[PDB]
């Protein structure tokens, strides 16, 4: 398929993984009960691994000759060939949030420098406040984007100290 | 002022008396502005007297059985020979469209650096019709009312042939031989439903 | 705010102030204050002229022609359900039919509109110019010749009041055949017929409960 | 002061004179989207051109869902239209695609540039003597001119109830919107149909017990 690659539900050595892992589950299992607490468990991992090996074949991935899945991060050939839940969506999925995390700690230190002591409120932090600011840090996207056009996004050169040169 | 287009309505300010065809008719305000009615002005003329052309063209054709107005131009898809009143024309369709194009790109462009003339007169006026200044004001009146009722004609035949599929005179024969079971309605596109 | 001495829907209830009395048929009742708004109120005033005038001549036209028939008289179009003429065939076809009753609905509208936006402006004939009419007229009213017998020269106030309530009647009526007829399944007449027989087990309680 | 919360506190830039002149305003804007004038300026020609094509939209899924159930029409599933409408034609997709972003482009474009410059489009000899009604109206995204056949615009004493409703069906048809693309994949049906389903037995089938949108119970 791509570059060399197979789907894994098409892999000879993808399902032969499958069954080394049940095996050793297996093994240890004929040692115990049938019922009991030890005999449970070991049956509840080996109906997650059953599932597991079905969610990444039914996922449609790629497995190289090792019978591992490979994930696809090119834009152009996740798009092209339906692999955009692997790196692609995921890309924008964590960009969102850690867009979130940092422009939610920056409304809080803008708001504190106003008050009269800042570093009290850094140490001892104004929940009231940060509650506020976490909630409105949703929007940070259209918010951050605003602030750009509008020019205060950035300090200026002159109000920023630097070393001699 | 022509007469009204609206009964019980104003007339809009920006439209002169003195203009032919003035009935106060500008819902949307086009020509508000002087410099867009100059244009307009002439390209309503312009356009009725091509339409006034068009139309006796199309009934001509269909009159005196040379065809209809929209199937006249197929011989050159379908491959064949123009005629004109049934006497072969040598052209073709490439040597249509060069010598059509150069004579009317000179006439059109004699015109377009006239400055937007809409009555010339003298040459195009050999028989001195016009000539008069109070007859004139009439004539020009007649013009635009004959013209605009030829743009409607003209739109009336190509909104009729896309609905029936028919020529403008086999339409009316139609028409008149079944008022009432041959019209727009009963065409099954112009009224959704029934 | 309304006075008390004018006629009210529910005896000893306050009324809103801008049903003074001034329009036909003001009993005050608008519970939902849709007509506080007087620009509003000015278009409902001939909405409902309009709705009712109409509903009068479709109540009219829907009972005679079945009670005729009852009678026994004879003519092609006899024993059809009002909601059945549609089906009917006559000498053209429905659609032909449609598109001549738009062209003539739309002049004599955007006339009628005409007199609304402006009034008095719409009074004249376009053709045969001596023709006019009164130039007294008020919107929904144009009198003139809508008036060859000249009632509208009597009472006046008291006929607006009496065609409002008539049409107000009439208006109830036609959503009754609706109702009626989309429950019962027949004409409105043999609901009568049906009720007068037994009024006591026929009532909607009665013929809804057995439905479902 | 109607709010879509009582008792809440209304944003302060959503208090002033000239956020007050927007219509539907009920001081909902919980994330603090516009808070900057120039910002709620853009979004409020957002809001506008949304609700326009929505309602524009909801009307051409919903009214021929309904007639093509009474019978007057047969229009296939607004999910379906589109593969059905592709056979019979005259142009792949690609091309139809292709001339919608060049008149749509040139349109938008032309709208673009009077957000940036009220009335510029004014411009003299600009257009073919056309530009003289393209200058728009004193407020933004109310273009008028050519754009009200009727002049409906011209009454004063209505304008403001105008513009109320036009938000307000615009708001409902963005949300119609959502509910069609939300039931297509929890039903699996049309939008007429699952209304049909859910009159039958009201309090046996909704989202509660379509067996999706609350996977815990
Ligand atoms: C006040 C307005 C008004 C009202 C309330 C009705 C109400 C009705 N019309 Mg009527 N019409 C009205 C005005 C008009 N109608 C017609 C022409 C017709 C026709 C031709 C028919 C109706 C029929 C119907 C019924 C539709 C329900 C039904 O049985 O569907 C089920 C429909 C059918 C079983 C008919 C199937 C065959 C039909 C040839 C298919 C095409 C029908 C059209 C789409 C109907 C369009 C009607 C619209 C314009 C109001 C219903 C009783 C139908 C009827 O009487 O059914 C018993 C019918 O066939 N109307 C015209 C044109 C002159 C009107 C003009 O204003
Ligand atoms: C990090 C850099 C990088 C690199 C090295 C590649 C590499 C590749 N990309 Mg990817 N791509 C990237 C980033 C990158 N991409 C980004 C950031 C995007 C936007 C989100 C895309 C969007 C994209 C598309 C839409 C397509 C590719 C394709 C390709 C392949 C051939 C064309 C190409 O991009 O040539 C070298 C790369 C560059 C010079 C950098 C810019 C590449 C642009 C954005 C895409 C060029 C597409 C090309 C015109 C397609 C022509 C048809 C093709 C079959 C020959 C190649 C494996 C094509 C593919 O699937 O081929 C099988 C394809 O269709 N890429
Ligand atoms: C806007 C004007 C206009 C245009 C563009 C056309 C175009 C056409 N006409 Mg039509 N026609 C028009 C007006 C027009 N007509 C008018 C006003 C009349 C009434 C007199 C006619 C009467 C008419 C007939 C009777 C026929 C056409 C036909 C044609 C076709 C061939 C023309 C040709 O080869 O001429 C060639 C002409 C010349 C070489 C001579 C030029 C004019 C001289 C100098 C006039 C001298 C006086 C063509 C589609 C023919 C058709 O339909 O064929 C299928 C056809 O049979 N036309
Ligand atoms: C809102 C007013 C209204 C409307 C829309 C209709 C519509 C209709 N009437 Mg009704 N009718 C009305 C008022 C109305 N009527 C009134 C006030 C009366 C007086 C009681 C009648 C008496 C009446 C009779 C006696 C008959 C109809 C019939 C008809 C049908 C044919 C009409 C026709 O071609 O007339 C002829 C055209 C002109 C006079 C012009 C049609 C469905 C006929 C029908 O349903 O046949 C099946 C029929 O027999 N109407
Ligand atoms: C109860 C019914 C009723 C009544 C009392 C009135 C009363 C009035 N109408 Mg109105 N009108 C009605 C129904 C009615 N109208 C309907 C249904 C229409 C629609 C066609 C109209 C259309 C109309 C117009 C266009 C005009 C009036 C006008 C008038 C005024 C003068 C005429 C008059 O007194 O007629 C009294 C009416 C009757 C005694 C009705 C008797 C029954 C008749 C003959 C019909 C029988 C039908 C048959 C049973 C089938 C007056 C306020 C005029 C006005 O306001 O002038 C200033 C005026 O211009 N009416
Ligand atoms: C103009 C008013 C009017 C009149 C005189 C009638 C008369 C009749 N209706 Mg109808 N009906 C009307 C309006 C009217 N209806 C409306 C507006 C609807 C829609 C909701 C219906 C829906 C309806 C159904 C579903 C049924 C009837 C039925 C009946 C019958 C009486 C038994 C019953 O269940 O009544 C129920 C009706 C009502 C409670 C009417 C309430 C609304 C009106 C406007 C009240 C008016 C009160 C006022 C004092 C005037 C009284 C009449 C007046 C002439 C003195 C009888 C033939 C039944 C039938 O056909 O039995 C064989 C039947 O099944 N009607
Ligand atoms: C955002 C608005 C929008 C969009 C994008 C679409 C998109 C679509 N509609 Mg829908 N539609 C809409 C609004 C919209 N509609 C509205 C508001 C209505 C009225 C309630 C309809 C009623 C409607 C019907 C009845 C049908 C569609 C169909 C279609 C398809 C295109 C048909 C075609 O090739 O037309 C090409 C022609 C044009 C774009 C030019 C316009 C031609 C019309 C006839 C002019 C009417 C002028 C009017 C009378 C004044 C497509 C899925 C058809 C479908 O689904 O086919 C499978 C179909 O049957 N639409
Ligand atoms: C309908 C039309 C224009 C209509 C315009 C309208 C209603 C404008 C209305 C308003 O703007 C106003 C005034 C004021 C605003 O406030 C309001 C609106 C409402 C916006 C023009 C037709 C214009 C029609 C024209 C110019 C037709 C020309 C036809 C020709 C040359 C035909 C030639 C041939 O037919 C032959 C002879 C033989 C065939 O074989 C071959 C061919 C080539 C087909
Ligand atoms: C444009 C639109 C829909 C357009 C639909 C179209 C053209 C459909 C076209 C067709 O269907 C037809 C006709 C026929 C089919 O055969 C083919 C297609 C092509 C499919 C929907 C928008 C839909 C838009 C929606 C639902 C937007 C919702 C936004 C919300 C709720 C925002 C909320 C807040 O932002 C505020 C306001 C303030 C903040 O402080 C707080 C939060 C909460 C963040
Ligand atoms: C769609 C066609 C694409 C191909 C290119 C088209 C070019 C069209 C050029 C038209 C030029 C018209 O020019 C004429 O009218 C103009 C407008 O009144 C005048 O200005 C010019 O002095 C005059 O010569
Ligand atoms: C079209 C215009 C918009 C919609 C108008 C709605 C108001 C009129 C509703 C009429 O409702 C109507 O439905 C059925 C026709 O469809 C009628 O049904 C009746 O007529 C049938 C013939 O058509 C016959 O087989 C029976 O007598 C019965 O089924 C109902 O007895 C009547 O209530």
């Amino acid at each position: 398929d791509i570059a060399g690659l197979t789907p894994c539900s098409e892999s000879k050595a993808y399902a032969k993984l499958e069954k080394k892992e049940l095996k050793t589950l297996e093994k240890r299992l004929k040692q115990y009960e049938a019922d009991s607490a030890p005999a449970v468990a070991l049956k509840a991992t080996m109906e997650r691994t059953k599932a597991r090996f079905a969610n990444y074949a039914k996922a449609g991935l790629l497995c190289g000759n090792d019978g591992l899945p490979h994930l696809i991060a090119d834009p152009g050939l996740a798009l092209k060939y339906g692999h955009a839940g692997e790196v692609f969506i995921p890309t924008f999925g964590f960009l969102y949030v850690a867009g979130y995390i940092g422009y939610v700690g920056r409304q809080y230190l803008i708001a504190v420098k106003g008050e009269a002591k800042p570093t009290d409120k850094e140490i001892i932090i104004d929940v009231p406040l940060a509650t506020k600011l976490a909630w409105q840090g949703a929007g940070w996207p259209l918010a951050a984007v605003q602030e750009l056009q509008r020019g205060t996004l950035l300090e200026k050169e002159e109000n920023i100290t630097v070393s001699p040169r | 002022k022509a007469g009204n287009w609206l009964p019980g309505s104003d007339a809009p300010a920006w439209l002169p008396d003195d203009l032919p065809g003035n009935y106060g008719f500008d819902p949307l305000s086009l020509g508000k502005e002087p410099a867009s009615l100059k244009r307009f002005t002439e390209s309503e003329v312009i356009h009725g007297r091509w339409a006034m052309l068009g139309v006796a063209g199309s009934l001509a054709v269909e009159l005196l059985g040379y065809g209809n107005w929209y199937d006249a131009p197929l011989w050159a898809v379908n491959g064949g020979k123009a005629t004109w009143f049934g006497i072969e024309v040598p052209f073709d369709l490439n040597a249509l469209l060069a010598f059509e194009f150069v004579a009317m790109a000179a006439a059109e462009g004699q015109r377009g650096d006239a400055g937007g003339v809409v009555y010339p007169g003298g040459a195009f006026d050999p028989l001195g019709f016009a000539k008069d200044s109070s007859k004139s004001g009439e004539l020009k009146l007649k013009e635009i009312k004959n013209g605009r009722l030829a743009m409607v004609a003209f739109l009336g035949f190509v909104a009729q042939h896309a609905a029936t599929g028919k020529g403008p005179i086999a339409a009316l024969g139609e028409h008149l031989a079944n008022p009432w079971g041959a019209n727009f309605a009963t065409n099954g596109i112009s009224v959704p439903f029934f | 705010k309304r006075d008390a001495a004018l006629p009210s829907w529910m005896p000893g209830a306050d009324l809103p102030g801008y049903l003074n009395g001034t329009l036909p048929g003001d009993f005050g009742f608008d519970p939902l204050y849709l007509g506080q708004d007087p620009v509003k109120l000015k278009w409902y005033a001939q909405a409902e002229l309009m709705n009712a005038r109409f509903a009068m001549l479709a109540v009219a036209g829907i009972l005679v022609p079945e009670l005729l028939s009852n009678i026994g008289f004879s003519w092609p179009g006899a024993g059809v359900a009002w909601y059945d003429a549609g089906k009917f065939e006559y000498f053209a076809p429905a659609s032909s039919l449609f598109g001549v009753q738009m062209l003539l609905f739309a002049w004599v509208e955007i006339r009628r509109y005409q007199d609304f936006v402006k009034p008095g402006s719409a009074n004249q004939d376009p053709i045969f110019t001596n023709n006019k009419l009164p130039d007294g007229n008020e919107p929904g009213y144009p009198g003139g010749i809508f008036d060859p017998f000249g009632w509208s020269k009597g009472d006046i106030k008291s006929l607006k009041l009496k065609e409002i309530k008539n049409g107000r009647l009439a208006m109830l009526a036609f959503a009754g055949f609706i109702g009626q007829a989309y429950t019962t399944g027949t004409t409105p007449l043999k609901n009568l017929s049906t009720h007068l027989a037994d009024p006591w087990s026929t009532t909607v309680w009665q013929n809804d409960l057995a439905r479902l | 002061r109607q709010s879509w919360l009582p008792g809440s506190q209304i944003p302060a830039h959503l208090d002033t004179p000239a956020a007050q002149a927007l219509a539907g305003n009920f001081g909902f804007d919980p994330l603090g989207l516009g808070k900057d004038p120039v910002a709620l300026r853009w979004y409020q020609q957002a809001e506008l051109i949304h609700c326009r094509t929505a309602m524009a939209g909801v009307a051409g899924i919903l009214i021929p869902g309904l007639l093509t159930k009474a019978g007057a029409l047969n229009v296939p599933e607004w999910y379906d239209a589109g593969k059905v409408a592709i056979e019979n034609s005259f142009a792949p997709w690609g091309s139809l695609l292709a001339v919608q972003l060049f008149l749509c482009g040139f349109v938008e474009a032309k709208r673009w540039q009077d957000i940036r410059k009220p009335g510029s489009q004014g411009e003299p000899g600009s257009f073919l003597g056309f530009e003289a009604s393209l200058k728009g109206t004193s407020e933004l995204g109310y273009p008028g001119g050519p754009f009200d056949p009727l002049g409906l615009s011209k009454e004063a004493d209505k304008w403001a109830d105008w513009k109320l409703k036009e938000v307000k069906n615009g708001r409902l048809a963005m949300l119609a919107f959502l509910g069609f693309v939300a039931q297509k994949y929890a039903t699996g049906a049309g939008p007429v149909d699952n209304l049909a389903a859910h009159l039958k037995d009201p309090w046996h089938v909704n989202y509660a017990t379509n067996g999706v949108s609350l996977p815990f119970l």
